[PDB]
């Protein structure tokens, strides 16, 4: 059932991964925020049981819709709860059930037997309109004090090999009161049934840092400064 | 510049906690009771002074 | 002084009082499941304490008062009197059965076997504790051993930590290997409850309610009905627990579909979103100022 | 009343002696006791009602 090939590379994050810290409107002001962010000009991994650490920035650019769903867990076994997110052509389903996961879980296309043996004891279930709708899709996942937070953004891009240079703020999507530990995560693919395929995506990690954010007259973030990149940035942050 | 900076600092100082539960008087007046709110109110009064 | 010289003197200040009050709340109707967490005829043990989350419902405390004449009712973060008007995001409910003499052992900054080995509260706890006697429900004439309590643990526990481990505590390096006896003892002991037992040993049902403040828009509150909306008048407003006074006018601000409040350079509230009807309203403070008296000499 | 001084102070015997019913420390916390240094220690022992 193993049909996955993963090759690793490294590249530069540039200035991607800026999201609205909270739901407070502001305009024509500069604000200072201390929170988990993706540092400017970072070493991000490119992929053709990854750790979760303290938040994950995920990016993709494939229009084939081959990408769907995510798995989050501690031991990735039926003995412990594990977040499972499935997205299809109609809706998005979120479950916290203790599935007996397999080594290479993927959608059969639509039996989930290869994904997991069977469902088990669980309480939380969520159904909503699907997250997924030349294009770049960016997501940020974090888990703090029993709340699982997800931010997302979709942008139109030109023909490029690496991540583009620019600013695009990420807006909140959902917030779930799960209250469980997450240490590892995995990505789900949908191969037709057993044709071999390949997919690529970018992964980066968050760290606690201080940022200076600029709001325009309509309340949208258009510029950010990392207060620890270099001495000039420290001077800018001190002078506000 | 100096006048504006001084006024801005003075008005910005109003959001400090000074080791209290909250920096809003209405919050304390709506959550707690008379005989205990004094301990919280005293710190705010002092710091603003 | 009884004499005043010619000039202008600054005496007192003036301000404008609000005309009326405005209260707004969502259109929800579902009642909170406070009944189900109580009177369930089944209560968990102290070491394995049940946890429930309550949100997105109308929180009414009448069932609390009519349920039973509670033996113990202690609120720490807020006073028990002003609970029917507050707003909260999520509520955490814990229920269990404890000995009558251990009720006072459950409080922030307190010790005891429950405190250090079973369940402890954080120093910044914000909630209430309710305890009522249950001698006529869970006190068998022969005795009930369903409920157990831990006695031995290596260190102190953590706030809001649940312990479910069932291992024979070892009092040293002497090997025992699953047996009981020398330096190897079971730290769990069963309750003994009989109707002949007096106060101080009979079972007591204990429920801890924990609140959290300022984490998201409020979701569990609203027993008081909303009122109409007025504009261009000095008025009091209470938008989902956000209380203030001033003048509300129409707003042309372009709020994003997920943010509700508004702030300025000085970090003050200058805009709001009406919950029942999605609309943006600007808030301005009511007029105030100083009063000066101009007089010639009293001579 | 007894006075203890000029010796290596180890608190392992305290923990292995008995599962104490009451253990209350005021001046310092009981956790950080294996690293402090003292000049003289005064020990008092007796029997009291529960
Ligand atoms: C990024 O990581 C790779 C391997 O982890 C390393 O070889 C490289 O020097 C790092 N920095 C850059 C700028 O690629
Ligand atoms: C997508 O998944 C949901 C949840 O199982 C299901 O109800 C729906 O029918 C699925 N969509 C399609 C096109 O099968
Ligand atoms: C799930 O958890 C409950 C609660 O402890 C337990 O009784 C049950 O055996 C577990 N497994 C299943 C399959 O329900
Ligand atoms: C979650 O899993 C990790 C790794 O197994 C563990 O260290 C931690 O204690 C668990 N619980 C919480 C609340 O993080
Ligand atoms: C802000 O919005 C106004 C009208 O809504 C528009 O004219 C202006 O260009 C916008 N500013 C931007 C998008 O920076
Ligand atoms: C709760 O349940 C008991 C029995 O299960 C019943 O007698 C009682 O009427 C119920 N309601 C209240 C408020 O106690």
């Amino acid at each position: 059932v193993n049909l996955i090939t993963r090759t690793q590379s490294y590249t530069n994050s540039f200035t991607r991964g800026v999201y609205y810290p909270d739901k407070v409107f502001r305009s024509s002001v500069l604000h200072s925020t201390q929170d988990l962010f993706l540092p400017f000009f970072s070493n991000v991994t490119w992929f053709h049981a990854l750790p979760f650490n303290d938040g994950v920035y995920f990016a993709s650019t494939e229009k084939s819709n081959i990408i769907r769903g995510w798995i989050f867990g501690t031991t990735l076994d039926s003995k412990t709860q594990s977040l499972l997110i499935v997205n299809n052509a109609t809706n998005v389903v979120i479950k916290v059930c203790e599935f007996q996961f397999c080594n290479d879980p993927f959608l059969d296309v639509e039996s989930e037997f290869r994904v997991y043996s069977s469902a088990n004891n669980c309480t939380f279930e969520y159904v909503s309109q699907p997250f997924l709708m030349k294009n770049l899709r960016e997501f940020v996942f974090k888990n703090i004090d029993g709340y699982f937070k997800i931010y997302s953004k979709h942008t139109p891009i030109n023909l490029e090999r690496d991540l583009p240079q620019g600013f695009s703020a990420l807006e909140p999507l959902v917030d779930l009161p799960i209250g469980i530990n997450i240490t590892r995560f995995q990505t789900l693919l949908a191969l037709h049934r057993w044709t071999a395929g390949a997919a690529a995506y970018y992964v980066g990690y968050l760290q606690p840092r201080t940022f200076l954010l600029k709001y325009n007259e309509n309340g949208t973030i258009t510029d950010a400064v990392d207060c620890a990149l270099d001495p000039l940035s420290e001077t800018k942050c001190t002078l506000k | 510049n100096h006048n504006a900076q001084a006024l801005n600092t003075l008005v910005k100082q109003l959001s400090s906690k000074f080791g209290a539960i909250s920096s809003v008087l209405n919050d304390i007046l709506s959550r707690l009771d008379p005989p205990e709110a004094e301990v919280q109110i005293d710190r705010l009064i002092t710091g603003r002074l | 002084s009884f004499t005043v010289e010619k000039g202008i003197y600054q005496t007192s200040n003036f301000r404008v009082q609000p005309t009326e009050s405005i209260v707004r709340f969502p259109n929800i109707t579902n009642l909170c499941p406070f009944h189900e967490v109580f009177n369930a005829t089944t209560f968990a043990s102290v070491y394995a304490w049940n946890r429930k989350r309550i949100s997105n419902c109308v929180a009414d405390y009448s069932v609390i008062y009519n349920f039973a004449p509670f033996f113990a009712f202690k609120c720490y973060g807020v006073s028990p009197t002003k609970l029917n008007d507050l707003c909260f995001t999520n509520v955490y409910a814990d229920s269990f059965v404890i000995r009558g003499n251990e009720v006072s052992q459950i409080a922030p900054g307190q010790t005891g076997n429950i405190a250090d080995y079973n369940y402890k509260l954080p120093d910044d706890f914000t909630g209430c504790v309710i305890a009522w006697n249950s001698n006529k429900l869970d006190s068998k004439p022969s005795g009930n051993y369903n409920y157990l309590y831990r006695l031995f643990r290596k260190s102190k526990l953590k706030p809001f930590e649940r312990d479910i481990s069932t291992e024979i505590y070892q009092a040293g390096n002497k090997p025992c290997n699953g047996v009981a006896g020398p330096n190897c003892y079971s730290p769990l002991q069963s309750y003994g409850f009989r109707p002949t037992y007096g106060v101080g040993h009979q079972p007591y049902r204990v429920v801890v309610l924990s609140f959290e403040l300022l984490h998201a828009p409020a979701t569990v509150c609203g027993p008081k009905k909303s009122t109409n909306l007025v504009k261009n008048k000095c008025v009091n407003f209470n938008f989902n627990g956000l209380t203030g006074t001033g003048v509300l006018t129409e707003s042309n601000k372009k709020f994003l579909p997920f943010q509700q409040f508004g702030r300025d350079i000085a970090d003050t509230t200058d805009a709001v979103r009406d919950p029942q009807t999605l609309e943006i309203l600007d808030i301005t403070p009511c007029s105030f100022g100083g009063v000066s008296v101009i007089t010639p000499g009293t001579n």
